[PDB]
């Protein structure tokens, strides 16, 4: 076969390149902004050929790690239009350095753990910041990074009393939840909301009642779901529907059929990366946000006796998804992006990193197979389908909280 | 891209 | 009065009629994480909107500084809660803020807080009016615009103003018929208004949308759109289809419609069509083409059906 210091790649084959967009020669600023996209990335793609050999791809964790390190302590005033979102700096950069399998030193994780205290309200749920109101969206976040943590210092910050009846006031008779109280919904809501309520074992009876309804309301004709019902198929409130669905085990709720076709649909054929949406541009964060529901729908299907499940891959390419996010999605100087052209940022290094971990690692039942392009030192620890955090970290804090009484109810 |  | 960016500026911890109350520092602890280096500017603003927050002061002055808050960070939920609270509080005419807010998201269109503050204030007046033709101009600068649409809907489903909207999709449809946002909102308002029940209107979109198809036949958004109004009845259930596109392939054998012939057949099996082995062969000969080389990004889903119908049709 091949030597050892040389590893084909799906982006360079011959045949590759009939993966150009074909516009039938009618123009629309679409069409014109996707071959635009695709002309840099095959300048990219070529970068990395050299007739015959094509050297093995490299993750540059160590430069990866210096960026995450130092964001974990201090931001540039570039980051104020995140003021009201710390809580999720703490987890994008936390759980990029999970993936990376980079040590959290005790100190730097206990300064953390006081400072989502301090992010917490005394009406339940954490705000964005120290004395903002709750809103779920940092809740979600601040209880992933504590999970990350994974202390008993860290566990014991959530006041789950609080948590609760902060949940119920955000619930609507609809299945619904508001993001925070006077403020808008959609189905990150119910994610988030599940998202926290499982882990922290605080899930009543009533508090998810109608919940899967509404959000099976939100699958659209194209397979996919959207934010509210009757919206655009979106990858990101996608991925928050099935893994809302997944944690109340209400998938059935949805035409899984229609919801795998759509997603697949969603990566590239020339990038290798995924969209957000039918007919527009590719994204490394959406390699998290689709790739994500394969894992989900593979779960979801073999719950169902699914005899035609592979017992290897998950339903995507994942070596074209690993050489977009490798070749594309990488700042020399460290971080992870969008696509060539676009400026680093953590958000895009924590999603960037999940989604390689996705397509590295393949489970099911005692199946295990990985597929770690490039280098070996590329492979990244797994991550939880539904959380986005490590999967120990989840069984972890499950079984921790499991050990707790639902608050007030028995 | 922003999240919340 | 005055902006951030005034040359009149003048911080809070320097104005008169601010003397009276002190400053909020935020408190982020000894040993910080994720801390922000604001500028003196923000800092100033922040310091003192925590602390009219802090003592609930439902004040003109208190209303006059979120606006600079909102201008440093409009994501800060909590500013826009509070103003809304100051808002009804003071009793401010909600047209003038209909204003405000139709300049903030001009300026940021992609913010959540912005959107739904704009709903909100439609909602306590019961006023749409200005609505469609707002939206109209946000989509006109970026046709794709999630929170617009969204809001378009919402505005449209609520003060049930339906008798235009396919006029505008048809409109974005000729400027761009490859947004697929503009295809959501035909399925939107044709499934809400006539619905597609009526056999008429079906017959109506499939021609539409098969019209499209033949004019950029590698357009993926009508290729969805004709399986999204056919699917739940059963593609099988439209037999003519079959045979126009089978017309087609040759001529046209893109990945759309040989996926889409593997759909039809798909559901073919399932309701116990005649000459069954020779759909399954067929059908199969096609999930392999698409694996191998049409559409081999999804290799992996192709050999899934291919499996699949294997699993559900052999006998
Ligand atoms: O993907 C289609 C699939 O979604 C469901 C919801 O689970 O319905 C959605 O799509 C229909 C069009 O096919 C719409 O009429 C409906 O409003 C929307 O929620 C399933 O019923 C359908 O099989
Ligand atoms: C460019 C990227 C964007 C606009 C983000 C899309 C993703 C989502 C919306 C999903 C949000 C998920 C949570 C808050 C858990
Ligand atoms: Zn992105």
């Amino acid at each position: 076969s091949s030597p050892v210091w040389s590893e084909p790649l799906y982006s360079l084959r011959p045949e590759h390149a009939r993966e150009r967009l074909q516009d039938d020669s009618v123009e629309t600023v679409t069409s014109i902004e996707q071959a635009k996209v695709e002309e840099k990335i095959q300048e990219v793609f070529s970068s990395y050929k050299f007739n015959h050999l094509v050297p093995r791809l490299v993750l540059q964790r160590e430069k990866h790690f210096h960026y995450l390190k130092r964001g974990l302590r201090q931001l540039t005033d570039a980051y104020e239009c995140l003021d009201a979102s710390r809580p999720w700096l703490c987890y994008w950069i936390l759980h990029s350095l999970e993936l990376l399998d980079e040590p959290i030193p005790q100190i730097v994780a206990t300064d953390v753990c006081q400072f989502l205290e301090l992010c917490q309200s005394p009406e339940g749920g954490f705000g964005g910041g120290p004395g903002q109101y709750p809103h779920l969206a940092p809740t979600y976040a601040a209880v992933n990074a504590l999970c990350i943590i994974g202390t008993e210092e860290a566990y014991d910050i959530i006041n789950r009393e609080k948590l609760l009846q902060y949940l119920y006031s955000l619930k609507q008779p609809d299945g619904s939840f508001l993001m925070h109280v006077g403020g808008e919904v959609d189905v990150r809501s119910a994610y988030c909301a599940a998202s926290v309520a499982s882990l922290t074992n605080i899930i009543t009876p009533d508090l998810f009642e109608g919940t899967a309804e509404w959000i099976a309301r939100c699958q659209n004709w194209e397979g996919g779901i959207g934010g509210v019902p009757g919206m655009e198929a979106h990858g990101g409130y996608t991925f928050c529907g099935l893994a809302a669905l997944v944690i109340l085990k209400r998938e059935r709720s949805l035409n899984l059929k229609s919801l795998l076709q759509w997603v697949t649909s969603r990566q590239m054929r020339f990038e290798g990366g995924f969209q957000g949406r039918c007919n527009k541009l590719v994204d490394g964060c959406y390699s998290f946000w689709q790739a994500g529901l394969l894992p989900l729908l593979h779960r979801a299907l073999h719950a169902q006796g699914d005899p035609a499940l592979s017992m290897s891959h998950w339903m995507f390419h994942q070596q074209a998804l690993q050489e977009y996010i490798l070749m594309c999605c990488q700042c020399p100087a460290g971080g992870l992006l969008d696509k060539p052209g676009k400026s680093r940022d953590f958000y895009h290094t924590c999603y960037c990193l999940s989604g390689l971990s996705i397509a590295q690692h393949f489970g099911s039942g005692a199946m295990l197979h990985d597929v770690v392009l490039g280098v070996p030192e590329n492979a990244l620890q797994p991550t939880h389908p539904v959380y986005n955090i490590g999967p120990d970290k989840v069984i972890q804090a499950t079984t921790y909280f499991l050990q707790k009484p639902v608050p007030g109810f028995e | 891209c922003v999240l919340s | 009065f005055v902006s951030l960016d005034s040359p009149s500026y003048v911080l809070y911890r320097d104005r008169a009629e601010w003397a009276d109350i002190d400053p909020v520092p935020q408190n982020d602890g000894p040993n910080p994480v994720v801390q922000i280096i604001y500028s003196d500017k923000f800092r100033d603003v922040y310091d003192y909107f925590r602390a009219v927050l802090q003592r609930d002061e439902r004040s003109e002055r208190a209303f006059k500084l979120t606006r600079d808050a909102i201008e440093l960070n409009a994501a800060n939920y909590t500013v826009w809660h509070f103003r809304r609270v100051l808002l009804k509080s003071l009793q401010k005419d909600l047209h003038e803020e209909m204003n405000y807010i139709t300049a903030i998201i001009e300026e940021q269109p992609k913010n959540y807080q912005v959107w739904h503050h704009r709903r909100v204030l439609v909602e306590w007046l019961r006023d749409p009016s200005q609505e469609l033709e707002f939206i109209a101009d946000i989509l006109n600068q970026d046709a794709k615009n999630y929170h617009a649409w969204q809001h378009r809907q919402w505005v449209i489903q609520e003060f049930k103003l339906w008798d235009n909207e396919l006029q505008y999709v048809d409109q974005l449809l000729k400027e761009d018929v490859r947004n697929n946002s503009v295809w959501n909102q035909r399925y939107f308002v044709i499934s809400n208004t006539t619905g597609y029940n009526d056999r008429a209107v079906l017959e109506r979109e499939v021609q539409y949308t098969l019209e499209m198809i033949k004019l950029v036949p590698h357009n993926e958004s009508a290729w969805n759109y004709l399986k999204g109004i056919l699917q739940d009845r059963g593609l099988s259930k439209y037999p003519n289809l079959l045979n126009q596109l089978l017309d087609l392939q040759p001529s046209h054998s893109s990945p759309y419609l040989i996926a889409f012939l593997v759909d039809i057949y798909e559901d073919m099996l399932e309701n116990q069509c005649d000459n069954k082995e020779d759909i399954l062969n067929k059908a199969l000969e096609l999930c392999e083409i698409l694996a191998k080389e049409k559409d081999t990004i999804r290799k992996e889903y192709w050999r899934y059906i291919g499996r699949s119908l294997q699993s559900k049709h052999s006998t």
